[PDB]
């Protein structure tokens, strides 16, 4: 015989540039962040681009969301930008080759007590540098808790902790 | 604590190749299930050696 | 295939052959019936029952010296002895606050100590003349399984707690492992480069599968892998736990051990499977080779898969031995 090696859950992992430019215009000011996850999460309704590229902007999306700072003029306007470079470990078997080619998302959302636009740019391409880069969980100044696990959900990310090693992408869910 | 909940082998899919083709399995481990999934089998061994239910 | 004289009451959870500093053959073996025992495999394949001891619960792992003179036990008591043969006496060189798991010896040029891994989530290192540890590790997680080659050590917890370790100077967390397995841990084994160091590990979980990992390859993604393993088989495909895993001292193939009751060898370069045994009338719980690898070591016992249900308190316990250094190579 020969070794069966096939396996779906093959922990790869990934080493990439990223920038995310976003604005999110508002009737009123956001009660609670959960609500901003929610306006934010709609931004792949109608997703035109890049196949395999769209679990990683989930997390672009995520981390926008996670600094969003409010542009004082405007009618509420909040407004961020987050670059660098990253390692991240998932569970989604062989990603195709990522280039610097900028990608446009532009969409309404109306839930609750709030209607708008949300804008988002981002670029992930791959770093073949062989020098060291922080995992993208550490962009992210809240990913020190359990609680985090909650909050990656409400934008399709599917994450595992455990008892040794950094947060790992195990799925990515597109409904609900 | 110990084996009491008898043994029911949880199921599940899976590929199997370079003659690619598809399955379904049967996980024969008692640990497998999610009521022992926190425990190791030394563990609930032990378990069932102290209660004397061996 | 050759069974063993005398062999234990109850299940066996470990085996150990002796280091090549000690002529001949020495096989210790560890039960659920709270006892080790000691044999003197010689060549003609005879076994002579030499001596034994006791611990006041199962006895979960065993090892040797680098010398050859002692034998340390590692028990649910929440203790490890050791076991001085030639004068059939032990003593307590270990404490832990829970049942101690993995027990190893570590000869380093700087210092040699007893490193105990213990389900109380601690790795605690010994002198054997002190009742202090001399050396603390926190561990995430109640302590599964672990492996020592010099200077690394691969400790395996539960939650798929997965870490590596230096062992120069004083020994220290080198690395910790996003585990390449999505079920339980359960048995690891340190493997060679070529030019004989310490490169990397094998890895059994029970969902029938071993990971292949090495520290520090050219591409991850490719050198990494993992290979499914004791799997019967239109019908329902049976998967079981692998129990043990032991890597051939001179020829770098490995060996596997599950609860379906067969061994199989593996040449984890080739990525191609050896042999795999016939089917036995109960699970395989331990194995092992001796020091140059010659005779592979491997018990039939009940390893608790299914539950206290299927237990059978009157079955014998075998030991085997197969004097095969044939099957194991490379072509």
């Amino acid at each position: 015989d020969e070794m069966d090696t096939h396996d779906p859950n093959q922990l790869r992992y990934e080493k990439f540039f990223f920038t995310v430019k976003m604005t999110v215009r508002s009737n009123r000011p956001f009660r609670t962040y959960s609500d901003v996850a929610a306006a934010v999460s709609h931004w792949d309704h109608m997703y035109i681009g890049m196949a395999g590229k769209r679990p990683f902007y989930k997390i672009l999306a995520f981390l926008g969301s996670s600094n969003l700072k409010a542009t004082p003029g405007g009618q509420p306007e909040y407004h961020a930008h987050c670059e660098g470079r990253a390692y991240l470990p998932h569970r989604m078997g062989k990603t195709p080759p990522m280039l610097n080619v900028p990608e446009h998302f532009r969409r309404p959302f109306n839930i609750g007590l709030y209607k708008g636009t949300i804008e988002l740019t981002m670029t992930i391409y791959d770093d073949e540098s062989l020098e060291a880069a922080p995992m993208i969980w550490d962009h992210f100044n809240s990913s020190k808790f359990s609680d985090f696990r909650e909050k990656a959900l409400m934008f399709g990310l599917i994450v595992e902790k455990k008892a040794s090693g950094a947060w790992v992408l195990d799925s990515v869910s597109h409904f609900k | 604590t110990g084996t009491t909940i008898k043994f029911n082998p949880p199921t599940g899919t899976d590929t199997m190749v370079g003659v690619s083709t598809n399955i379904s399995t049967k996980h024969q481990c008692i640990t497998a299930m999610k009521e022992y999934e926190s425990k190791s089998l030394e563990e609930l061994r032990l378990e069932d050696y102290q209660a004397n239910r061996k | 295939d050759i069974e063993v004289t005398s062999s234990p009451d109850d299940s066996i959870g470990c085996l150990s052959f002796s280091p090549p500093t000690l002529p001949g053959n020495f096989l210790i073996a560890g039960s659920w019936a709270n006892d080790v025992r000691c044999w003197e495999v010689q060549d003609s394949g005879q076994t002579i029952p030499k001596a034994q001891q006791m611990h006041t619960g199962p006895v979960l792992d065993v090892c040797w010296s680098d010398d050859g003179s002692k034998v340390f036990t590692a028990s649910c008591d929440k203790t490890a002895k050791m076991w001085d043969l030639s004068s059939n006496q032990a003593i307590q060189i270990a404490q832990h606050d829970a049942p101690v798991k993995t027990i190893h010896w570590i000869k380093a040029p700087n210092y040699s100590c007893v490193m105990t891994g213990s389900w109380d989530k601690t790795l605690k290192f010994w002198d054997t003349r002190s009742s202090n540890p001399m050396m603390v590790l926190q561990l995430p997680e109640r302590c599964y399984c672990a492996d020592v080659i010099y200077p690394m050590a691969v400790v395996a917890t539960a939650e798929r707690g997965l870490i590596v370790y230096q062992l120069e100077n004083q020994p220290s967390e080198f690395r910790r492992i996003e585990s390449p397995l999505k079920h339980q841990h359960r048995c690891v084994a340190i493997f060679k480069d070529k030019q004989n160091k310490p490169t990397g590990f094998a890895l059994g979980s029970i969902e029938g599968r071993v990971a292949i990992h090495y520290i520090n390859p050219p591409n991850p993604a490719k050198d990494n892998f993992t290979f499914k393993c004791h799997r019967s088989n239109s019908a329902p495909q049976d998967i079981y736990a692998v129990n043990g895993i032991a890597f051939h001292p001179v020829h770098g193939t490995l060996a596997t051990v599950g609860s379906d009751g067969r061994f199989s060898f593996w040449d984890k370069d080739a990525r191609t499977k050896l042999k795999t045994s016939e089917q036995l009338d109960q699970p395989i719980s331990a194995c092992c080779f001796n020091h140059n690898g010659n005779i592979f070591a491997y018990a039939s016992s009940y390893d608790w898969s299914k539950g206290h249900e299927f237990y059978n308190p009157q079955k014998k316990n075998y030991i085997f031995l197969r004097n095969a250094a044939e099957e194991l190579k490379p072509r």
